RNA sequence: AAAAUAGACUACGAAAGUGGCUUUAACAUAUCUGAACACACAAUAGCUAAGACCCAAACUGGGAUUAGAUACCCCACUAUGCUUAGCAACAGUUAAAUCAACAAAACUGCUCGCCAGAACACUACGAGCCACAGCUUAAAACUCAAA
């Protein structure tokens, strides 16, 4: 599910006396008004609140798989009205491609982030085919 | 630069013809050589700026192409 | 008229070698339209075609299981059920028909 | 001339010059050793030159 | 600051309720923006 | 986000030019936008003659409107700009004032 | 329908490719090598179905021309040109005598694929299509001291 277009963007959330202000500043800097980049960020802000240990940290696995499912995510939402891009096809089945290496080094490395990434994602670990 | 400053974008038009000049006769750098590029072509095709020559109201401005 | 040898062709049902031709060479002429009567002798080896020919893009499939595809139907005057699948024309009368087993 | 780095590993000469011949106990030896970083040196040049005659005796 | 800048901005939009008076205060202006450049890279305003 | 519409008007009487105006603005605000600022750049000959609804314009009121709108906006109100009579031509750019100036120094 | 100027630019894209304007999506990946067999693309032939047909146009007709005319000029119109659906890598070196020659100055390390005379020779015992007489489809022997 998306974030509610009333939200306001990330960089003005933590702003000071936000909540003092007038309706149209706030539809003004809310996801209603901005392009889906932020809603993008906003999704991948959630995710890292609700799955990692330091949301800070942005460049740890972790955080580089739910930044490459975000990502992907997108590429679907895209993808579903444009059939015939080839171009974003290529980086959709790319994009998976790396995030299973990443589950793979994530798994191999620190098991219990692994779980809580599956977990957290939806995203189904699946061994490679032998052949 | 500004696709409704169409006095900017003609002194860089040929007056007789409209076509646009490049950076040997201008003398830009290239971005802002494309930035007038574009600018000129948004605004011709926006209804702001002739497109086969240079509109008569701006034939007296600073001449700062050298041709 | 009399009785007219078209074609010698070697098979091997169980091998299944030259039943593909077969069937192309039987898809391929104006002359081979309608009915195909499987005569022979017991031990000729019929069944076996019969049951090769049956699976294959020559019979007009409506499913898969070939207890549904090829039917029963006595033969005409006498009580003697024999299977029967049907046939495609060949492809010569789509541009510009049932299959017999008859008793050994 | 003989191919890879450091030929000379792959003679009877050098394979034999080791000197550890286990006691009849050992079974088994597992190597633990880092590809990069410093303090691992010396034990990755464990793995590049002694392995082979540790393995020969 | 961007914020405070809103905060002061905002007021003066066109509402639905300001909307006739603002389209006939616009019928009643004219603004410009044709500026001209020299050689010596000097803003000549119209 | 921010955007811009340059719009080419019929050279009308100012009743008619108010109320095509007063018109277009309440569909951008009928389209979620919240409109900033409404600037009139004059009535002036076209650079070209320009073939709309079936009519010939050698003239034409031109004017800005400023407003914030939501993305899917953008090209409804086109279409409506397709059926408007009074509008020789509209166009909705993203605003100059948002794309900041590059750091050529 | 396809995009003069900019473009004396050399950017984007994995490659093929992309240069009219606006808007919306949007441009994978923090080591490298590793696919005939996995997934995506891309191009090149040749046929098969239907469809459009302005224009051009092999073939095919018609007209004019020397003294075997123009093969070559003109007219008309096909297939076709169109539209679908199908059939060496990577990192570091310039120190050395660089240096069979010719190209394209030579090098290392590391990995994959490939190579061990002419010979990717020749040949139809046969096979398929055909249905008496034709078409398509091959390796090996064998020979030689060359290539
Ligand atoms: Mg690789
Ligand atoms: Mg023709
Ligand atoms: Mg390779």
């Amino acid at each position: 599910d998306d974030p509610p277009p009333s939200t306001l963007l990330k960089d003005y959330q933590n702003v000071p006396g936000i909540e003092k202000v007038d309706d149209v500043v706030k539809r003004l800097l809310s996801l209603e008004m901005a392009n889906k980049k932020e809603m993008l960020k906003i999704k991948q802000e959630q995710f890292m609140k609700k799955i990692v240990a330091n949301p800070e940290d942005t460049r740890s696995l972790e955080a580089r798989i739910i930044a490459l499912s975000v990502k992907i995510r997108s590429y679907e939402e895209h993808l579903e009205k444009h059939r015939k891009d080839k171009a974003h096809k290529r980086y959709l089945l790319m994009s998976i491609d790396q995030r299973k290496k990443m589950l793979k080094n994530l798994r191999n490395t620190n098991y219990d982030v692994f779980e809580k990434i599956c977990w957290g994602l939806g995203i189904e670990y699946t061994f490679p085919p032998l052949y | 630069v500004d696709y409704k400053n169409v006095q900017l974008l003609s002194q860089f038009v040929s007056p007789f013809t409209g076509c646009i000049y490049g950076r040997h006769i201008t003398g830009l750098c290239g971005k802002k050589q494309k930035e007038i590029t574009k600018a000129i072509k948004r605004a011709q095709i926006m209804g702001f700026m002739p497109v086969t020559y240079k509109d008569p109201a701006y034939l007296k401005d600073p001449k700062v192409c050298n041709i | 008229s009399r009785t007219v040898v078209r074609d010698v062709r070697l098979i091997s049902a169980k091998t299944g070698y030259g039943v593909e031709e077969l069937i192309s060479a039987l898809q391929r002429s104006w002359r081979y339209r309608g009915d195909v009567y499987l005569v022979g002798a017991t031990n000729a080896g019929k069944s076996t075609l019969f049951n090769t020919l049956l699976e294959s893009d020559y019979c007009t499939a409506k499913g898969s299981e070939a207890i549904d595809r090829a039917t029963i139907s006595p033969w005409p005057g006498t009580t003697l059920n024999l299977l029967k699948f049907p046939i495609c024309n060949p492809t010569p009368y789509r541009m510009f028909h049932w299959f017999y087993d008859t008793p050994g | 001339p003989m191919k890879g780095r450091f030929p000379i590993r792959r003679t009877l000469q050098y394979l034999s010059q080791g000197n550890v011949v286990f006691k009849d106990s050992v079974k088994v030896m597992t190597v633990n050793y880092n590809t990069h970083g410093e303090l691992g040196e010396g034990a990755r040049k464990f793995v590049f030159f002694n392995i082979p005659q540790i393995q020969y005796k | 600051r961007e914020v405070l800048q809103l905060q002061e901005e905002v007021k003066n939009f066109i509402t639905r309720e300001n909307l006739e008076a603002r389209v006939e205060a616009a019928l009643d202006s004219r603004k410009n923006y044709n500026w001209a450049i020299t050689r010596e890279g000097l803003v000549v305003r119209p | 986000p921010r955007y811009e519409l340059a719009l080419i008007l019929k050279a009308m009487q100012r009743p008619e030019t108010a109320a095509t105006l007063k018109r277009t603005i309440e569909a951008l605000m009928d389209r979620g936008a919240i409109v900033r600022d409404l600037e009139n750049l004059g009535e002036r000959a076209l650079p070209y003659r320009i073939s709309a609804h079936s009519q010939q314009h050698n003239r034409g009121g031109y004017f800005l409107v400023d407003f914030y709108a939501p993305t899917a906006a953008v090209e409804s109100m086109v279409e409506h700009l397709s059926r408007d009579i009074d509008v020789i031509r509209g166009n909705i750019v993203k605003h100059p004032l948002t794309q900041e100036l590059k750091e050529c120094e």
